DNA sequence: CGATCCTC
RNA sequence: AGAGG
């Protein structure tokens, strides 16, 4: 279930609960049409690519697929009323906050992602300790891990030291 | 000074490790860290 | 307290470092590689004192 | 450093009054952090101190020889005889307040070494100076008023950040920026510079 | 490689680094002499005219002063030598190479520069004494420690150059890092250890100390909080006064194990507004954790507010600890009399398990397990019994450690130490290995000449029965020395190899960047990715969250 | 092996399953053997995956491999980083290594390639073919003392 | 008498053990601090070396010359050279000491604290005389001389406090203990089995009643009744270390009070 | 206003779970056959043992900065020995007609079960707990 | 008299050594829990005996107190640092005209010493001072 | 080399005033006094006595950096009581206590023989 | 190298106790610990000052000039 | 030729951090060079602090040229670019 | 045909 | 060449 994704919906909801002084004792001014169509409309405005054509519109659709899976599950009609107990004013604010934070979460062009990726891999590699294997306690767990493995990978080694085939 | 006068150098099958046979002959501790570790020994 | 064991060359004190070498006239056997046509080698590093 | 692989530079210097004190008025000459102990597993450091404390009190040379029968218990038994708590702990009072510290401190003598290479022997700074002949770039070493190397590894972090202009500044204005004349035909440094 | 990709530069300074609990996260302690060497070319405008002319008359030897003066037609006036150094009446458009002063952007570096976080922009703070001073929470991204390390400082010379440092490279900006989509900074050492201690249910403070702690927070509202206790004494809890450091609108929830919204063990976490409801504040909250207090504060309140938080927590915690105190003696490695009896008999029964397997093997009754040698089976079992022994004995010791045990206290906080450390120092060091297996027969059929030929007993093959507290026997010592050496060679080997790998990684990826069409492309304009990381999102603005539709029973999904 | 599988009541459960670990690789032949799950068969030899199952499968195995080195240590690096490295080795059609005869042999800038390894000869064969350097690479602008199209330089500023 | 009370248990030429009752912990500490740091004294703060053919370096000798205890009884009737209107020093702000030693004997010749001799006009002030505590009739051993060896130098003794340099301290360790029975629960004793058995009981435990086992904790209780022992170097007498200690603290509190009037 | 809850409880269990000054009190009211109580008490100032009759009250008044207790002519709403200030954090309903309220007195937790609570305890950073005898 | 003998690593192969004289060869037939656990005899056909096990160490490591209570690389680290430490390198220092000289003003002999030190002349030309140290969290500096 | 002169601990510099009374912007009837070339000897002593006065609402001090001999003292008093008056009363009370102690020691000292 | 004046830790004048310390061991035949106590060096900081001092000066005085 | 039409612009309407930093830098450079200020300075003396207020009040006369990989480019004025950040 | 960073 | 992180 737990996957790194943009926008912390939990934090937005709890921020609304405090900001709008929500009481779990008063009935909500929300309607089913407000929640169902509200979350539906929010999904339309979560932008990554702003191309006016079929290819880029489907690319944009694909990019937001997972975050919308999260958005739907978190902002379901039952949950909004039963769990969260949000009002129309509070629910509307939650919707505006998600959209704003999502566009804020998008990568900026010019970002040298190449160097970023290389360093992000390179640094933890220097910090590695038991380069042989931590699975040395058992005689049937003999696989070249750590630094020598990373070396085999990166160089595209024609012959590995521990070539294995896991069969299901 | 005493330590320098009692130093050993091994140029260049694993020679960096403290081999069993070094007992009583070469110091188990005294060796430089990094670069030439276990190649520079002390009696 | 000076222990000696060094030389005075052009004023500078010089300590001669013990050089570790493999002993001569020693007969050592080795298993050789995986593709190699030859499987085992007997070697002698002959030398005169 | 202690005789136990415990490297450490000075953080601050405190005069006697700001320092914490024992009920006897004994103040430490040095203060080390308890954090530089568990991972390091330098148990001997603590034992040396326990022994050295009993040794200073009894007026004897402490035997710290390796393969012996000297035990932490035996040393502790001797220190308690000297009227101190067996494990080197001592009630200490705060220098600023005078109030007892809630915690008791491991206090005692420990042989420390004054190592070479001190701050002042290293403190270097350059904001323009002598240039190497061949490359027209800053020289090497402090004892020459040299420039610090902004290596390729450093260059990479600037690219990561996307600081294009600073990366250019370091590579030109801070080092070897130069004006050459080129022709629009051969495109080589052939052009004879005849200014004024 | 040495003159084009990298080179030696002007406006650079290097010095030994030292910790400062009174410096701000983004600040750097620059020694007076260094500040008096490095300059910034500042053009004379009516905004700075008076300040520049004062610094111009302050000279190159008095700190808030200047070195050279650049005139129209470009010619430097050396203020250390000029006969007109006293005179010099400034003009607009002229440049004044003024000394480096407070709150100037400067690039701070610690080599090897394996990160973007290895090079960060810091605000200047000119101080006495020869060391470069930094905040302990900025220790981790640089991977520094104050045991003799040195750091470089680079000075921007252009207005746009300093803007690149302040708006892109600044320390608060780098807090939440895209490498692991979590913060790359957190509360360490004294501050980590001390926070756990202060934050306990048992911890209560008197009015006299409360006011002092409240004042230490620079941001403080001036409103004295109502004490948790107003009975035969007005008493404040540690949790209350630390909540003063936490800003309003910060909501954090955790749940560890025994956590029940009624936290009997005082575990997990619950923070509602600028007040902590329950749970002890340790590494999981205040460290550089994923769902931690820092990731929350940076994302909610901002980078500048979060950087301020490091200072606030540090100023309070260190003060309380300064007056509470914290030590560690030889007494903390000492385990109970009956505990040692248990430990010694634990290793004794392990030695018996080994003897019996040995006896079984020697009788040819040891069964042939598929995929491995009859002897490979033996060694596998022996090593297992010996590792099980060390762990059982270690647990026996660590269980006996009281909550007042300074070593136990440090592990509990997450400042320093781990189980393995307690186990080796108090109970049993354990088995030693070289090339993955236990101590080999270097001599003919023996490890040492003190043993007999063909001896496979734990003691003869590197098993250290004794703890560091007890002391290692000569054989045990030499064996631990053998295993130790391997660790040092593996260190020496790694640093050089891992460094080359990183260089190759950087070189192969250099030119890959996100273009204006949200596509990842190289120097040839070739498409690597159609959307960065398959979504076109920046890694720093991402965090782990449960997709609620995937889990649970069908009945629970319906409900 | 431990396996997380959905129970008929909906919730995920632990279902232990028999798995075979092999000291050797011949994917081509082993997957054709009966009684196995050919959809699930795996090997650490990403070359063998690429040769038998294609480049896209090779990319999956390549990441799986890079990820495993990082994970084993305890460390965590964001997906996109390894994804980029993995895609870079993959995009050339096959498996382009991170060696001098891997990425450095590629059709990039003559100056940007001589910055890594084989410096002089890289320039020599560039002088023989008479290469035209784009000067769009980071390394060229670094060498030429110009503001590169990196972050700040990725756009021009007009009045 | 009135407010804070003193009860001297032990008194001698070198030490003063007393009970400081009816005081605040803040005052007990401020007095302890000021005794170590802010009471002024006379010490060598300039060494002009004429000849030095000894085995030791000039600054090594100079450093230990500053460490030599000198009479500071009448230190208040001597100025800090910084306030003095002279050029460098005079007889109102300094004491000039002369030291001349030669290896006259074949046997090693020792240089003692007694060998320093006042040149300056003392103007009838018990000041400058090197403090001689040693029974044998000589002070601090400064240097050792062989035969050909010679040492000739002039010393300027100036007024100052420990905050500037530790040599200006009438110092020596000050013993300080309050509440020996841990009734105030000011500390939490580390233990293995029994805190009572593992921790040794104080000398001050006789002077205070022990807590009555199953008695409720005294929350309201505050720190009063302090057990102190002030040791003197010899520069200034014991009583004066404490009196001038009270006096220095008194003066600097009054200093602030006066600054509020200038405002 | 005034009070919001008042009852006399009887101590069943007293647990000092690794704390030297704090104890977790398990109490049930002598009058109400459904009323429960779970609370962290500082035994160092006010000790509580097995089978004690405690008068527990939740007030709301006797915003702003705390002034030292200068009881010259001051009057706080107490003829009580133990006084605490806290925050309401969870109003979790247990069953059909059984509500539970959670209060944290600067980390010292409190849980009260029953149903007579009603529209009185309603979520507030304001909460005074008073105990006598 | 042949009471003692010279043995190299090749001849070491043919011999059986005892670590302690008494503890390694007396007889058989209660124990201090503080003392470390030692094997027993088991080996019986002893041809030689170790003069002292502490002799396996060399010059720098012979300065370390209780190395038998330390982690193996910490002993390695100190062996390099002892060579960095200041002290009186020689008595004739002021008579020699050498590049770089560092002499401790008041060097002190260590309170806790090894038996090896006597031959290493450590207490005669010391490299440090017996500082009253407190292991404590003070100002956090 | 970068080490500051020791007189800078107890001696005021050019333009350096002993006290600097600054009104607090966060609280009513509150002031922040900056004591120059002073430490814990005077800080903790004044703060503890200022606290003894039942007309004072707040009293706290801090030495923001050990390198410098400054200290900040924050005072908040009841309406109709100036913080400068509260500080003046504390100072006098301290001197009064010290005066008593001085003669008290002197009296008991003149009872001893050694 | 010559007995230090005053104890680094506390400042108790130790520079006048050495000649007397040496006499207590050589002539009086006392043990170091009991000899230290007789000179009034009660605290362990003062004790290490003398008991730990190496008087190198005597060796330096053996060189002629 | 080459350019892009005013209508239908795919590039992000929001200003990038790099765009912001360069704009802020370039404007601070001209302020330090005695160029006119387009906002009422309220005790502001630092060229970067002034430029920040000019971007806050949207009184900067600069255009960003967003170069697309195909050689083409998009022209965006600081006045139109959204400064969320 | 390569093998972390930095000063003497 | 030797060392420091
Ligand atoms: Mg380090
Ligand atoms: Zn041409
Ligand atoms: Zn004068
Ligand atoms: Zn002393």
């Amino acid at each position: 279930a737990n996957w790194p994704l943009p926008v912390n919906i939990r934090r937005i909801i709890q921020n609304a609960q405090q900001t709008f002084h929500i009481d779990h004792t008063k009935p909500s001014d929300l309607t089913i049409k407000d929640i169902v169509l509200g979350v539906k409309d929010l999904q339309e405005n979560l932008l990554v690519l702003r191309g006016k054509n079929e290819i880029i519109q489907n690319a944009q659709r694909d990019a937001v697929t997972l975050f919308c899976c999260l958005l739907r599950s978190r902002l379901a009609t039952r949950r909004v009323l039963q769990e969260y107990r949000l009002t129309k004013q509070a629910f509307d604010w939650v919707l505006s906050n998600i959209e704003a934070q999502f566009l804020r979460s998008v990568v900026h062009p010019g970002e040298m992602v190449g160097v970023l990726a290389a360093q992000s891999i390179g640094e933890p590699a220097t910090q590695m300790t038991l380069n042989t294997f931590h699975f040395a306690g058992v005689a049937s767990k003999k696989v070249t891990s750590g630094v020598p493995r990373l070396k085999e990978i990166l160089n595209v080694a024609k012959n590995m030291k521990t070539p294995s085939l896991t069969v299901y | 000074t005493l330590s320098h006068l009692r130093r050993t150098n091994t140029p260049i099958a694993k020679p960096r490790q403290l081999h069993n046979t070094h007992w009583g002959l070469v110091c188990p501790a005294e060796t430089p860290e990094g670069q030439a570790c276990g190649l520079v020994k002390n009696l | 307290f000076d222990m000696g064991g060094y030389f005075i060359i052009n004023g500078s004190e010089k300590v001669l470092i013990a050089q570790e070498r493999s002993a001569g006239n020693i007969v050592q056997v080795f298993k050789k590689a995986a593709p190699s046509p030859i499987s085992h080698v007997a070697e002698i590093r002959s030398a005169l004192e | 450093a202690s005789r136990h692989g415990q490297k450490g530079t000075i953080g601050i210097t405190y005069r006697r009054e700001d320092m914490p004190f024992t009920a006897e008025g004994i103040v430490p000459d040095l203060i080390i952090n308890p954090h530089a102990i568990p991972s390091r597993m330098t148990v001997a450091h603590l034992i040396e101190c326990l022994l050295s404390k009993v040794a200073a009190l009894s007026g004897n040379e402490g035997d710290a020889s390796p393969f012996t029968d000297i035990t932490v218990e035996g040393i502790s038994k001797l220190l308690r005889e000297h009227g101190y708590q067996s494990r080197g702990f001592e009630v200490m009072y705060n220098g600023h307040t005078g109030k007892k510290l809630m915690a008791q401190i491991f206090f005692g003598p420990t042989y420390y070494q004054r190592l070479r290479h001190m701050v002042d022997d290293k403190i270097h700074a350059r904001a323009r100076g002598p240039m190497q002949v061949l490359t027209r770039q800053p020289v090497e070493g402090r004892s020459r008023d040299g420039g610090l190397r902004f290596g390729e590894m450093e260059r990479d972090c600037m690219i990561a950040h996307g600081a294009a202009s600073f990366l250019k500044e370091r590579l030109m204005e801070a080092s070897d920026a130069f004006r050459v004349h080129i022709c629009g035909i051969c495109g080589l440094m052939t052009v004879i510079a005849k200014l004024n | 490689r040495g003159n084009l990709m990298g080179k030696r530069v002007d406006f650079s300074a290097r010095t030994v680094i030292s910790g400062d609990p009174n410096l701000e996260l983004d600040q750097v302690g620059v020694p007076k002499s260094i500040a008096k060497t490095l300059t910034y070319p500042e053009v004379v405008t009516p905004y700075n005219i008076d300040r520049l002319t004062q610094l111009v008359r302050n000279g190159p030897n008095e700190h808030p002063g200047a070195k050279y003066v650049i005139r129209d037609s470009g010619d430097r006036i050396d203020l250390r030598y000029s006969k007109r150094a006293g005179d010099i009446q400034l003009q607009y458009g002229w440049k004044v190479e003024r000394h480096i002063m407070d709150n100037d952007p400067v690039l701070f570096n610690r080599q090897p520069s394996l990160h973007k976080m290895s090079m960060m922009a810091h605000r200047v703070k000119v101080i006495p004494y020869s060391t470069f001073r930094l905040n302990l929470s900025v220790t981790s991204p640089y991977n520094a420690d104050f045991d003799g390390d040195e750091m470089n400082l680079h000075v921007p010379q252009s207005e746009e150059t300093r803007a690149e440092l302040s708006q892109l490279c600044a320390v608060p900006l780098q807090i939440v890092s895209p490498q692991s989509n979590k913060p790359c900074m957190g509360i360490v050492q004294d501050t980590l250890c001390g926070i756990r201690k202060l934050t306990l249910r048992d911890t209560f403070i008197e009015l006299d100390q409360v006011l002092n702690m409240l004042y230490w927070v620079p941001d403080w509202d001036g409103v004295i909080p109502t004490p948790a206790i107003i009975k035969p004494k007005p008493l404040w809890s540690g949790k209350q006064i630390l909540s003063v450091a936490i800003p309003n609108g910060i909501h954090l929830q955790r749940f560890d194990e025994g956590t029940t919204l009624l936290s009997p063990k005082d575990n997990g976490m619950l923070i509602i507004d600028g007040q902590i409801i329950f749970g002890v504040v340790e590494k999981k909250t205040v460290g550089s954790s994923n769902g931690g207090l820092i990731h929350v504060v940076t994302r909610e309140k901002g980078p500048q507010v979060c950087a301020k938080l490091f200072g606030n927590i540090q100023k309070v915690v260190n003060f309380w600890l300064l007056h509470n105190g914290f030590s560690t003696g030889i007494g903390d490695t000492i385990a109970d009399g009956p505990t040692m009896r248990e430990i010694t008999e634990t290793i004794a029964e392990a030695k018996k398990k080994v003897l019996d397997v040995t006896k079984e093997a020697q009788a040819n009754l040891l069964t042939a397990k598929h995929g491995m040698t009859l002897r490979e089976s033996f060694e596998d079992n022996v090593v297992r019994f010996l590792n099980e022994a060390r762990d059982k004995a270690g647990r026996l010791a660590e269980v006996n450690l009281k909550d007042l045990n300074n070593v136990k206290q440090m592990v509990m906080a997450g400042s320093k130490g781990s189980f393995i450390n307690i186990a080796q120092m108090s109970a049993c060091v354990g088995q030693q290995s070289v090339e993955g297996k236990r101590i080999a027969f270097g001599f003919v059929d023996r490890t040492l000449p003190h043993f007999s030929k063909d001896d496979y007993s734990p003691e003869s093959k590197g098993f250290v029965e004794n703890s560091y507290l007890r002391g290692l026997t000569p054989q045990e010592f030499f064996f631990h020395a053998m295993g130790g050496r391997e660790g040092l060679i593996d260190t020496a080997v790694k640093t050089a190899e891992t460094g080359y790998i990183q260089r190759r990684l950087v070189k192969a990826l250099e030119d890959i960047m996100v273009h204006y069409d949200n596509t990842t492309r190289n120097s040839l304009g070739n498409v690597i990715q159609f959307i960065y990381g398959e979504d076109g999102m920046d890694a720093a603005h991402i965090e782990k969250q449960s997709l609620d539709t995937i889990g649970g029973s069908d009945a629970a999904f319906e409900k | 092996y431990d396996r997380k599988v959905p129970s008929p009541t909906g919730e995920y459960v632990k279902e232990p399953e028999w798995v075979l670990e092999t000291d050797g690789v011949n994917l081509s032949e082993v997957m054709t053997v009966p009684g196995i799950d050919p959809t699930r068969i795996y090997t650490n030899s990403f070359i063998d995956i690429m040769e038998v199952l294609g480049i896209e499968a090779g990319r999956a195995a390549l990441y799986k491999e890079v990820y495993n080195v990082i994970a084993s240590d305890g460390s965590y690096v964001n997906y996109r980083h390894m994804a980029l490295l993995v895609d870079v080795m993959t995009t050339q059609g096959g498996l382009t290594s991170v060696t001098r005869h891997g990425f450095n042999r590629s059709n990039t800038g003559a100056l940007m390639r001589c910055s890594f390894e084989e410096t002089v000869e890289i320039l020599f064969e560039a002088g023989a073919s008479a290469e035209l350097d784009d000067c769009r690479g980071v390394s060229e602008n670094v060498i030429l003392g110009q503001m590169a199209p990196i972050g700040t330089g990725a756009f021009d500023v007009m009045i | 008498e009135e407010g804070p009370q003193v009860k001297i248990r032990e008194a001698s030429k070198d030490n003063v053990d007393f009970i400081l009752s009816n005081v605040d912990l803040a005052m007990a500490n401020s007095l302890r601090r000021v005794m170590i740091a802010e009471i002024p004294t006379l010490a060598i703060d300039s060494v002009e070396v004429e000849t030095n053919t000894t085995v030791l370096a000039d600054e090594f000798i100079a450093h230990r010359l500053g460490l030599i205890p000198l009479q500071s009884m009448d230190i208040e009737q001597l100025e800090y050279s910084r306030d003095c209107f002279c050029e460098d020093h005079c007889d109102k702000c300094s004491v000039v000491l002369t030291l001349q030693a030669f290896g006259e004997s074949e046997s090693t010749t020792n240089v003692y604290s007694k060998d320093l001799v006042i040149v300056s006009n003392l103007m009838g002030r018990n000041i400058g005389h090197p403090i001689i505590q040693d029974k044998e009739g000589n002070g601090v051993l400064i240097c050792k001389l062989r035969k050909g060896q010679e040492l000739k130098l002039t010393c300027v003794a100036k007024k100052g406090i420990a905050k500037e340099h530790a040599k200006w301290g009438p110092a020596a360790a000050i013993e300080f203990e309050y509440d020996p029975w841990n009734k105030l629960k000011h500390t939490d004793y580390w233990y293995e089995q029994d805190s009572a058995k593992e921790w040794p009981q104080s000398k001050n435990c006789e002077y205070e009643d022990p807590p009555n086992e199953g008695d409720p904790f005294d929350y309201k209780a505050q720190a009063d009744t302090f057990y102190m022992n002030v040791e003197s170097v010899g520069s200034i007498p014991v009583d004066q270390v404490v009196v001038r200690g009270i006096d220095t603290l008194q003066k600097k509190v009054a200093s602030i009070l006066l600054a509020l009037t200038q405002m | 206003s005034n009070t919001l809850f008042d009852d006399i409880f009887q101590v069943s269990e007293v647990d000092p779970g690794r704390y030297n000054k704090v104890c977790r009190i398990e109490a049930a009211s002598t009058t109400q056959d459904q009323c429960k109580l779970t609370l962290d008490i500082n035994v160092e100032l006010f000790p509580v043992a097995a089978q004690d009759s405690l008068t527990v009250t939740i007030a709301s008044s006797l915003t702003r900065s705390w002034r030292p207790p200068q009881a010259g002519d001051r009057s706080l709403a107490d003829d009580y020995d133990y006084v605490m200030y806290g925050t309401a954090y969870k109003f979790e309903e247990v069953s059909k007609d059984l509500i539970a309220v959670y209060y944290s007195f600067g980390g010292l937790l409190m849980r009260l079960e029953g149903n007579y609570r009603n529209l009185n305890n309603l979520k507030q950073e304001n909460a005074y707990l008073l105990i006598r005898r | 008299e042949g009471l003692v003998e010279y043995i190299d690593a090749e001849e070491e192969e043919s011999i059986l050594i005892a670590m302690q004289p008494e503890d390694l060869e007396p007889a058989e037939a209660d124990v201090d829990p503080a003392k470390r656990i030692r094997v027993s005899h088991h080996a019986t056909t002893f041809t030689h005996c170790e003069i002292h096990p502490s002799m396996i160490l060399g010059v720098a490591a012979s300065i370390i107190p209780f190395p038998d209570h330390n982690q193996s690389p910490r002993n390695t680290y100190q062996s390099a640092m002892g060579k960095q430490a200041m002290g009186v390198f020689l008595t004739n220092y002021n008579v020699r005209m050498d590049t770089m000289a560092n002499i401790l003003y008041y060097p002190q002999k260590p309170l806790g010493t090894t038996r090896a030190m006597e031959y290493l002349k450590f207490r005669e030309l010391p490299a440090g001072q017996n500082a009253i140290v407190a292991i404590a969290c003070y100002s956090g500096y | 080399m970068n080490a500051p002169d020791r007189f800078e601990l107890f001696l005021l510099g050019e333009g350096e005033s002993k006290l600097k009374i600054d009104p607090d912007t966060k609280a009513p009837n509150a002031v922040v006094i900056t004591f120059e070339k002073e430490d814990h000897t005077l800080g903790n002593l004044i703060r503890a006595e200022l606290l003894n006065d039942r007309k004072v609402l707040f009293a706290a001090y801090k030495v923001e950096h050990p390198f410098f001999a400054r200290f900040k003292l924050r005072i908040q008093t009841t309406e109709g009581y100036d913080p400068k008056d509260a500080l003046k009363n504390a100072c006098n009370s301290i001197i009064n206590k010290l005066g008593a102690l001085k003669t008290n020691f002197e009296t008991e000292w003149n009872l001893q023989t050694l | 190298m010559i007995v230090p004046v005053r104890c680094f830790s506390c400042g108790k004048v130790v520079g006048d106790k050495w000649e007397s310390y040496l006499n207590l061991l050589q002539e009086d035949e006392l043990d170091e610990g009991t000899a230290l106590s007789r000179l009034g060096l009660k605290r362990y900081c003062c004790r290490r000052m003398i008991l730990t001092h190496v008087d190198l000066i005597e060796k330096f005085l053996r060189y002629n000039p | 030729e080459k350019a892009i039409p005013k209508d239908q612009r795919a590039t992000t309407p929001y200003m990038t951090k790099y765009e912001r930093a360069r704009i802020l830098g370039t404007r601070a450079l001209q302020i330090s060079m005695n160029a006119p200020v387009f906002v009422d300075l309220e005790g502001e003396t630092d060229p970067l602090r002034i430029a920040m207020k000019e971007l806050a009040e949207k009184k900067i006369p600069l255009v960003i040229r967003r170069y697309l990989p195909d050689g083409s480019f998009e022209d965006w004025s600081v006045e139109e670019l959204i400064v969320d950040l």
